[PDB]
This record gives C-alpha cells, structure tokens and sequence, in this order.
C-alpha cells in the first residue's frame, strides 16, 4: 500500500445532520468534533505526503527517446503507451483488478500525474543507471548498466555480454509472465484489495451505526 | 473570475496556462500561488522542467567536476 | 578546493538556518502538536458535558450529595473519556516519534558511525558523512553528499579488441575523446591509457555487442626490448 | 500504511534509484534492479533478481 482514501467527516452533520435542537446538545461536548475533524485532516495530508515522498523522488521528469534499442531488453510492456492516460500495459491490468457528511477528498496527485512519475522513475532507471538519484542523470547505454548491475552482486561484467541475448530474452519472457499471473488470479493484488476493503468496511460500519438505537 | 476544477469551484483565482512549482495544493493537480500587479493564480502544477536523455547504443555522460554539498535532514 | 568547498558549504547552512525558522518545521510541529494536545486537554475542563456547570467546586457547593452525584458523574464519564482520547493520541503519536527515533538511531548508527551505502538515506547523492547536531526534542544531521556537477559526452563500447580477443575494463568504462580511446572511472572523468594492467581477458570479438578494434599497450615489451 | 509507504519509498530510494545489497529486500536473490508501476492507493514493483 501507499495511500488511503482521503476520507473526511463533518461531525455536525454526522451527529446532528440539520437539527438545531441537536447541535445545541453537541456544543455541550466542547471540542470533540474540532479534534476529530482535525485528526482525519491530519491523516489526509499525510497521504498526500506519502504519495509525494514515494513517487516524487525525482526532480526533473524524464521521457524516453523514440528509439528502444535497449540491448535486446524489451520494455514495451512497462513503458507508458503513448496511444491511450499515458500509462503502461502491465499497470493497465493493475487498475483493472481493483474495486451523511461523509465526503471523499480527491488525491492531490492525479492518476495521470502518478503515471508520469512512474514513467520518469522508470525512464532515468533505464537510460541513466542509478546516477539520476544522486543528481544530473547521465545517459548510459542499457547493456552497460547490467555490467554494472552484475558488478553489484559479485559477477563480473563478462557474464552479461558473453550471455547478452539470452539474458535479455530471459528477462523479456520474464516480463510476459507477470502479465499472465496478474491477468489470471485477482488474488495477485490481495494487499491493495485489502486496503480498499477494510476502508470500505470502516465506512459501511460507520454508516450502519446510524441505525442503532 | 471563476475557475472550475475537479475538486470544486475555485473563485478568486485566475486560471493560468503556464505551469510552475506547487506552492499551495488545491486538489486534482491544481495548485495556487501569489505572483505578478500581483494576484492569485491557479494552475496545473508543473511536475518540474521536463527533461529527456540522449539515449544511445554508443555514448556515456561522465562528469568532469563535482560538488561537495551539505543538506539538513531533521527528525 | 574540496576542503574549501566543504568550508564554504557549512557556512551556507549557518545562513539558511539563521535566515528562516521554517527549516525546522519537523521539530516545531512536534512541539506544536503536543502543545495543541495539551491545550485541547486543558480546555475540556470548561465543557459542561450536560452537567449544570463545569466547576466541581460549584457543584459541591451547589448540590447535596444525592443529587450532586448525578451531575459530577456526567463530568467524570466525559472528562475521563477526553483524557482517554488524549492518551490514545499520544500512544499513536509516540509510536510515530519512536519510529523516527529508530530511524534516527540507524542514521546515527550508519551515517555518523560509518558511511551508509543506501541511496537517498543520507541525503541526495553518493553519501560521504554526517555530523549529528543537538536540537530540542529532536536531532539535526548535516549530511555531506557528493553530487556530480560538470559533465561531458563520450562514446562508449563495452570492450576492445587488441589481437582479435576481448578486453573488458577492470574498473571503469571505455570512452574516446574522438580520436583516441580511454577507459575511466564512473563518477568523475579521468582518462587512462588502456594497458593490460587495467584490463582483463574474457572471450573474443565475435560475441560481444559494441566492441571496437583498438590497441592496448603492454608495459612489458619496452623493458625486454630496451 | 505509513511504515509501508516509508518502506515503499526506501524501496524506490534504494532498489530502483540504485542497486540494493540487503539480502531479501528486493525479492529473493542477489538483487539486480526494479521497475515501479503505479497502482490504486499503492505501488507494484517488479524486482528483477
Ligand atoms: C517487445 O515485444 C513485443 C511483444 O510483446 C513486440 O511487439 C510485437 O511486435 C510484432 C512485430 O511488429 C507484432 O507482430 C506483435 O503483434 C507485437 N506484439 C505486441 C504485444 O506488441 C515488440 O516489437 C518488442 N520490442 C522490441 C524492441 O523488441
Ligand atoms: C585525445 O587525447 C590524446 C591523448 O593526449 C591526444 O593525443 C595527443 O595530442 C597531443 C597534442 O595535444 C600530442 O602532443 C600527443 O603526441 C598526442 N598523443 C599521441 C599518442 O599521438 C589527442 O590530441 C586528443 N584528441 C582530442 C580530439 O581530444
Ligand atoms: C578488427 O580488425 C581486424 C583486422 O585485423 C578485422 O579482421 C578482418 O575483418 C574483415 C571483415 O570485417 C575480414 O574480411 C578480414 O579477413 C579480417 N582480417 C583478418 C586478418 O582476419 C576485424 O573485422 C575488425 N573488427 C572490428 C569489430 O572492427
Ligand atoms: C491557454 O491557451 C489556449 C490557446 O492555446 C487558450 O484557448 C486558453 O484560454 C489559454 N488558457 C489560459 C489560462 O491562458
Ligand atoms: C572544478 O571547478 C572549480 C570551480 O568551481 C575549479 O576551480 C576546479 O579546477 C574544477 N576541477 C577540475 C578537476 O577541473
Ligand atoms: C550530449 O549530446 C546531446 C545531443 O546529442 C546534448 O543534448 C547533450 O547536452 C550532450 N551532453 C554533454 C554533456 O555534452
Ligand atoms: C546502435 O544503433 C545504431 C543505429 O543508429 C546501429 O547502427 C548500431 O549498430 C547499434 N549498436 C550496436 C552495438 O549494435
């Protein structure tokens, strides 16, 4: 999970919705509302703070060049699809597996905005290596990056190039497998579904209580 | 002088084409700020100066000079 | 210069902290939040909670016990429930702080006591070191981070042939200044004459993608010839 | 959520923006790299190990 649904609740409508005889009795409870409404509001901004610090780790928003000569590595599934939301294929499935004074504030960073991050964080990752976290992103051809990345687990670069085509193919076929796994079972996204569900349950339980004597 | 946005009806702000950094967040990607003679503008928050990287089979970008910086992280 | 670079760097923090107190929001809120919690907790004393008045000493001077018991009970169930609310807030909030404390300890454990290797754990960039600094109810770190500054394109290829065989770089990547090929480390340019002393053998030229014909110098031959 | 979010950020921070060396932090194996993908209220990583 990253963020929750930025729920906000007015005590006065919830507790005395349109009743002057009621809200007078609520004032005798002093400041319970103002803190509750403040509490959820503090939650709300925290979620936007969550999404900013998760995704917006990058200052400049990179975009991939028209050529995809990624040393044989096939990313066409993970890059955003220019012909659709400029979102990717694999993620497109992911958005498809998911589903009184009570208002829902919208998220500050919109879904289209969210994608651009994930396009950028992906873009500098591809063409520039790790250097785009430190500062100015430096273009590096992708097959070079694995030679570093293999150098990052104690297998010298000579593994990659002497095995370049297969490893690309292995990763390429690897990429397709998630597409099937995500498409096959909706339980692949169990955690996020839970994040929706208890949130759905919390509200429903919150709503039903209005029926109790 | 009214701007309609996905979050609601924002009055008092001129809608602006130009994108700038977010100063105050509004909702649905719209941010407001006070700029020049001066007034309150609302705009599609810029995700920053867009960039692009000269990807190639056959080139590297290796820095020739650096910085020693210091930032403050507070907990 | 690096020494001076660090020296001038530090003085900048002096100004930024001195110029604005907004830099210390993450501590000020903590003081603010607790002050808010206390003020809310204090103000609750004035709420009548449905009791005829919100002063215990009144009610006691106002009613005999068999009827005062009812009114005081209204405050007690309310005021306790407010205190109960405040404690639950603190426990949750204290967990947040303790979460930062453990993060603070780890940064002190891994960024002061040593150089962390976790990207964006000790500030943006290839981390160098940190200088912990006291603060009210919190801590402040002065991370010292290496950030590349001045950059130049070069043309690369993962290898070179010398005799029809493949060379990779032991440390660095292959570059050219347009006429002559150089191999250099990865984050601050310095070319070097590509000799066998920097390069290692692995395979031949028929499998590598991008390899380019080149000449590798052997320091040994001049010694034998001379 | 927040602890996961900070865990999420650290995973982008360390595992995307660089190459992690924490065994069993970027999926089972000697980690290579990762590609984040947006998702509702959460994020999906593709840890290539
Ligand atoms: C990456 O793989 C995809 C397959 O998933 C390639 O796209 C296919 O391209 C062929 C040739 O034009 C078409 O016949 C298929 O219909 C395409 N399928 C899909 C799903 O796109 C794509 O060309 C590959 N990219 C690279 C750079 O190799
Ligand atoms: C690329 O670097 C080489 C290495 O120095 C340069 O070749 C030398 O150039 C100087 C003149 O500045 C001559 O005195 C040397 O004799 C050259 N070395 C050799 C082995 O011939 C070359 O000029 C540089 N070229 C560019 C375009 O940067
Ligand atoms: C590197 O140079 C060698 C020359 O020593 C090239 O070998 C020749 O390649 C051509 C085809 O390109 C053949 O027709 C010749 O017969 C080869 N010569 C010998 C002596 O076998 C080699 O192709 C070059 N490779 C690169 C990548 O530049
Ligand atoms: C932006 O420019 C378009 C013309 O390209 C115009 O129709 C629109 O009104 C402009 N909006 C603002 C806020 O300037
Ligand atoms: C880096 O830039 C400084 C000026 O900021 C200059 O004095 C120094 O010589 C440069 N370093 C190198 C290695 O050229
Ligand atoms: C590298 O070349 C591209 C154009 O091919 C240019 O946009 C970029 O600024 C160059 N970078 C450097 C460091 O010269
Ligand atoms: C990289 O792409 C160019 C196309 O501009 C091609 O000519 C070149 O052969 C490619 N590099 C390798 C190593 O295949």
């Amino acid at each position: 999970p990253v963020s929750m649904t930025k729920t906000s609740v007015d005590c006065t409508m919830y507790i005395c919705g349109d009743s002057t005889e009621c809200s007078n009795l609520l004032l005798q409870y002093g400041s319970f509302c103002t803190q509750l409404n403040r509490a959820l509001t503090g939650i709300a901004v925290e979620q936007d703070k969550n999404t900013q610090e998760v995704f917006a780790q990058v200052k400049q928003i990179y975009k991939t060049p028209p050529i995809k000569d990624f040393g044989g590595f096939n990313f066409s599934q993970i890059l955003p699809d220019p012909s659709k939301s400029k979102r990717s294929f694999i993620e497109d499935l992911l958005f498809n597996k998911v589903t009184n004074g009570l208002t829902v504030l919208p998220p500050l960073l919109t879904d289209e905005m969210i994608a651009q991050y994930t396009s950028a964080l992906l873009a500098g990752t591809i063409t520039s290596g790790w250097t785009f976290g430190a500062g100015a992103a430096l273009q590096i051809p992708f097959a070079m990056q694995m030679a570093y990345r293999f150098n990052g687990i104690g297998v010298t670069q000579n593994v990659l190039y002497e095995n370049q085509k297969l490893i690309a193919n292995q990763f390429n076929s690897a990429i397709g497998k998630i597409q099937d796994s995500l498409s096959s079972t909706a339980s692949a996204l169990g955690k996020l579904q839970d994040v929706v569900n208890q949130n759905a349950q919390a509200l429903n339980t919150l709503v039903k209580q209005l029926s109790s004597n | 002088n009214v701007f309609q946005t996905r979050a609601g009806c924002l009055i008092g702000a001129e809608h602006v084409n130009n994108s700038y950094e977010c100063d105050i967040p509004i909702g649905a990607g719209i941010c407001a700020s006070y700029q020049t003679s001066q007034s309150i503008i609302a705009y599609t928050m810029s995700l920053g100066a867009e960039n692009s990287v000269a990807y190639s089979n056959n080139s590297i970008a290796i820095p020739t000079n650096f910085t020693i910086s210091v930032t403050t992280e507070i907990l | 210069l690096i020494a001076n670079q660090f020296n001038s760097a530090i003085g900048k923090i002096q100004d930024s902290l001195s110029s604005t107190a907004s830099a210390l929001g993450k501590l000020q809120d903590v003081v603010n939040q607790n002050a808010q919690a206390l003020n809310t907790l204090v103000k609750q004393l004035s709420s009548n909670f449905g009791a005829i008045s919100s002063v215990l000493n009144d009610i006691l001077s106002r009613l005999d016990p068999p009827e005062a018991e009812v009114q005081i009970d209204r405050l007690i169930t309310g005021r306790l429930q407010s205190l109960q609310t405040y404690v639950t807030q603190q426990l949750i909030r204290a967990a947040e702080i303790r979460a930062s404390a453990n993060l603070a300890a780890t940064k002190m454990s891994e960024c002061v006591l040593g150089q962390s290797k976790r990207v964006d754990f000790c500030g943006k960039g290839y981390h160098l070191m940190s200088f912990p600094q006291s603060a009210p109810h919190g801590v402040v770190f002065l991370h010292v981070t290496y950030v590349p500054a001045q950059e130049k394109n070069f043309t690369t290829a993962p290898a070179i042939c010398h005799d029809g065989k493949a060379h990779f770089p032991r440390e660095g990547v292959f570059v050219s200044n347009g006429t002559h090929w150089f191999v250099t480390q990865r984050n601050f340019y310095e070319p070097q004459i590509i000799t066998t002393d920097n390069t290692f053998v692995s395979g031949n030229c028929d499998v590598v993608i991008g390899i380019v014909n080149n000449t590798v110098y052997d320091p040994l031959q001049p010694e034998l010839d001379s």
